[PDB]
């Protein structure tokens, strides 16, 4: 059976009679090589998404990559729990979410990439006999903006399919 | 056998007669409601086809198709981010508690951040955290907000609740005892002040008898968050089917592509890719259809838990059954796995007596009404209470009003009214 | 980037108009991607066979397409359907609802007309300029409790006012705003006082 990816040491046990391990859902799992008889298990080689971070080609045209769920020793670099991320200079500062990439972390424009902040920390001065009262208001107004429709589309197959 | 439907009682219903507790019950009700999802990705290319360039060739001429399909997912997976946003990201400030705890006898150290700091969750939330149980072009996006900051919002969340109310949900937080704060939900819910200030101690006590009841609940009972579990399971059960079509004849001569290349020649091969391209690409469109129905189900529950923290955490509802069976005081939120969990403090009436009333009372030749509250008997002497609690006060004409004579209500009583 | 919704509902569906007419012009394996042309090349057998895998491509198309028409109208009926609960209970009236209408205290809000949705100002009442004050849960005179009727004991260091939640109005504490219900060894916090009888 021909297949593809790494191999490596597999603690596992198998019986004298079995030959290769099947993983669930019948997927290959390991294959145990016919001239030493040795398990050995087999993992496809790594493969991911490329994603691309920019603050758009108005302001600049630097970017930088993010593979997803790729472990980049075997491709600045930084690693986090959504990949690698090359092209990002990491910082030690807490922003709001610019560009959102995952796990906490985001990046902004040089690219450089943090952990998001949620928002401004400030401690209510909470006591047992003290209120707060507004002595003025001021009056907002917001706009909220609702869908409610789209366009009315009908298709007359008989001859959409062939004229 | 056949469903009993319930417990069948008459309520002893007569006209003049009425039924007013004398007692309460402060109760938390959990209710849970998913709010996300897990974000899949599939690349059509690598599932249908893996690694093989002619099948990629023969499959340029079915269209347009992996790209649907991958901008489907793709919203799918910011659908579950941005409702994640909606559902906990509502206040804009991270509030902190105080570092005393003087709540007037009110305990939240269960829902509160402990000094442990198991990534800085609270008991209950790690409670919830234990309790649920979690290669071919399937790839798994990790989520833009991860447990600890969905943590850090639900902490802040509550911090503002307990030390301002509501007002915090309105605009800048107004820091207010909770005593007055109750006092203001009782108003809330028709109860006098007083009413809360005679039992503070009972109320509190209560209070923290209902968070351990919900405590031993979630320790000891199982399948409590089963709704968040069977999204789990429907999901993983899709992503099996899906792999399992992945291993599938679809009508050709096997379920493996390189058998076919290295067991036909190319010409005849091509016939063999196709039918099994066919059969994939029909497996991958129907998961795709029914994932997106399933995010939108997810995404009517995350709007309506969303609701649920705006005008039951961030206010009083004064809406029945919409946060709790009863009287809604507040509500508590905690985060969960794939969702969230709201503990409702609501208000129970309890131990209701009999009483004797009258729409008005006649005196002087005239009719006068209560201005809240009901006129009651307990069967010598007439007196005014409110609605939802026993507290007879003398009829006085502070509390009533006038309205006409007593030659036209329905029921009138003749009683006199104590003029101070 | 303030009417990204609706953009994004007319970008979806050209989208999806524009996806399904490139689709037609695909070969679905088929020789050709134009019958007249199949028929003309084949024979009357060969040119029905890859007529009818084309047939069978293109009505898979057309499936998706409508399936995710649907899809997008049950989210656009989802959308009115609470376009409309907010007009019903934000425009005809005043909603008590916690941020249903806009952050901050409900006042009145206005639709106006969008090319393919609605618009909601939303006109709320935003508290502000703070100040700290020291409150008691009652007043403690003559051996009586006296609670605020629609207010709040308040004190600025040296007096004692009755003001409202959501506005500082100071103001004479009296018997027309406070009311008794009990004595001073119940209530946890009172302060000793005296109440002005009119
Ligand atoms: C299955 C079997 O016969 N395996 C043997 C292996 O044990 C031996 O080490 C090797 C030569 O060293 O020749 C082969
Ligand atoms: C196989 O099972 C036995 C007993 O059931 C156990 O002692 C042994 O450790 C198992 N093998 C492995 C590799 O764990
Ligand atoms: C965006 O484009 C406008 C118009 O060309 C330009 O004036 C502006 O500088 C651009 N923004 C940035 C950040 O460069
Ligand atoms: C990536 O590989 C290196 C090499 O051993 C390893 O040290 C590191 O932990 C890996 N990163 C992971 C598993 O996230
Ligand atoms: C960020 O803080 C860590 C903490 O040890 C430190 O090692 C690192 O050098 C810091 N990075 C920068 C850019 O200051
Ligand atoms: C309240 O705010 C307005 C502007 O927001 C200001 O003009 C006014 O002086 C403030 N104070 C009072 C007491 O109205
Ligand atoms: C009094 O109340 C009880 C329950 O609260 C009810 O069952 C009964 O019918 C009432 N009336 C009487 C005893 O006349
Ligand atoms: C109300 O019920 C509580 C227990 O729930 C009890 O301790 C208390 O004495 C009751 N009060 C009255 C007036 O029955
Ligand atoms: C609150 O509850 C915790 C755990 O149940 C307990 O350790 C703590 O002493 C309680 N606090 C008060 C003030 O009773
Ligand atoms: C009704 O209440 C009054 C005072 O609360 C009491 O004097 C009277 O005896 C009561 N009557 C009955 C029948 O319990
Ligand atoms: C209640 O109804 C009875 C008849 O069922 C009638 O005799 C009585 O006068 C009524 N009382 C009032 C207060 O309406
Ligand atoms: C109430 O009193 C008036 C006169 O004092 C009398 O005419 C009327 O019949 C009385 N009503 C009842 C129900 O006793
Ligand atoms: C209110 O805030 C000010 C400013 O920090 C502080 O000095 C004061 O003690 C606080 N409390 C009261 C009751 O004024
Ligand atoms: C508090 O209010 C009283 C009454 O208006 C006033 O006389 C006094 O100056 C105010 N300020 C202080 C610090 O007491
Ligand atoms: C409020 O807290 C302070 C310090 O914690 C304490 O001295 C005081 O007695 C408390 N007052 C009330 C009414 O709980
Ligand atoms: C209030 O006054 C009463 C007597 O009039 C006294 O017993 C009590 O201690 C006083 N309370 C305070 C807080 O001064």
């Amino acid at each position: 059976l021909t297949g593809t990816g790494v191999l490596t040491e597999s603690n596992k046990k198998f019986l004298p009679f079995q030959q290769f391990g099947r993983d669930i859902a019948d997927t290959t799992d390991a294959v145990r090589d016919p001239q030493t008889l040795e398990i050995l298990d087999i993992t496809p080689c790594s493969f991911g998404g490329v994603s691309v971070i920019t603050p758009g080609t108005n302001t600049s045209n630097q970017v930088a990559v993010l593979y997803q769920d790729v472990n980049c020793t075997e491709v600045n670099v930084f690693q986090t729990r959504a990949g690698c991320l090359i092209g990002a200079e990491h910082v030690n500062n807490s922003y709001e979410c610019d560009i959102p990439i995952g796990a906490g972390i985001c990046a902004s424009y040089s690219i450089i990439a943090y952990t998001m902040s949620l928002g401004a920390e400030n401690s209510v001065a909470y006591s047992n006999n003290s209120i707060a009262i507004p002595t003025n208001f001021t009056i907002s107004v917001t706009t909220e903006i609702l869908p409610v429709s789209m366009t009315k589309t009908s298709v007359d197959c008989t001859m959409y399919i062939c004229g | 056998y056949t469903m009993s439907l319930g417990a069948e009682n008459s309520v002893a219903y007569s006209n003049n007669s009425i039924a007013i507790p004398t007692n309460f019950t402060i109760s938390v009700t959990t209710e849970i409601l998913p709010v996300s999802m897990t974000k899949t990705s599939v690349d059509c290319t690598m599932y249908i086809c893996g690694d093989s360039t002619e099948c990629s060739n023969l499959l340029l001429q079915y269209g347009s198709f992996c790209t649907q399909l991958n901008r489907a997912l793709t919203g799918i997976a910011v659908e579950q981010d941005k409702n994640t946003q909606e559902v906990f990201a509502q206040v804009k400030q991270i509030y902190k508690t105080p570092p005393i705890k003087d709540f007037g006898g009110f305990n939240f150290s269960q829902i509160l951040p402990d000094p442990s700091k198991p990534s800085k969750r609270s008991f209950i939330e790690d409670l919830l955290f234990n309790k649920v149980t979690l290669f071919n072009g399937l790839t798994v996006l990790p989520p833009l907000l991860t447990d600890e900051m969905i943590a850090q919002y639900t902490s802040a969340l509550l911090a503002g609740t307990i030390t301002s109310g509501w007002t915090f949900g309105a605009g800048a937080a107004l820091q207010i005892p909770f005593p007055m704060q109750m006092a203001y939900r009782f108003n809330g819910i028709g109860v006098t002040q007083n009413v809360l200030y005679e039992n503070q101690k009972l109320i509190a006590n209560q209070f923290n008898s209902a968070i351990g009841k919900i405590q031993d609940s979630l320790s000891s009972t199982a399948s409590a968050l089963g709704k968040l579990q069977d999204v789990v399971n429907q999901n993983a059960q899709a992503l099996n089917t899906l792999v399992k079509q992945l291993s599938s004849n679809f009508g050709a001569i096997s379920s493996v592509l390189n058998d076919i290349l290295s067991r036909l020649d190319p010409p005849e091969a091509e016939v063999q890719i196709d039918r099994l391209i066919t059969g994939r690409l029909q497996s991958l469109q129907t998961y795709v259809t029914q994932q997106l129905i399933r995010a939108a189900e997810i995404r009517a529950s995350a709007n309506l838990a969303a609701t649920k923290m705006s005008e039951c955490v961030l206010g009083q509802s004064k809406r029945v059954d919409f946060c709790g069976k009863g009287y809604h005081l507040m509500s508590f939120p905690q985060s969960a796995p794939h969702g969230v969990v709201f503990l409702h403090v609501t208000y129970v009436p309890a131990q209701e007596k009999n009483f004797t009333t009258a729409p008005a009372i006649c005196h002087d030749g005239k009719a006068h009404f209560p201005r809240e509250g009901v006129f009651v008997s307990n069967g010598t002497h007439w007196f005014v209470t409110q609605r939802n609690f026993y507290e007879p006060q003398i009829i006085t004409t502070d509390n009533t009003f006038v309205s006409g004579n007593c030659d036209v209500v329905i029921g009138i009583v003749n009683n006199t009214v104590y003029d101070p």
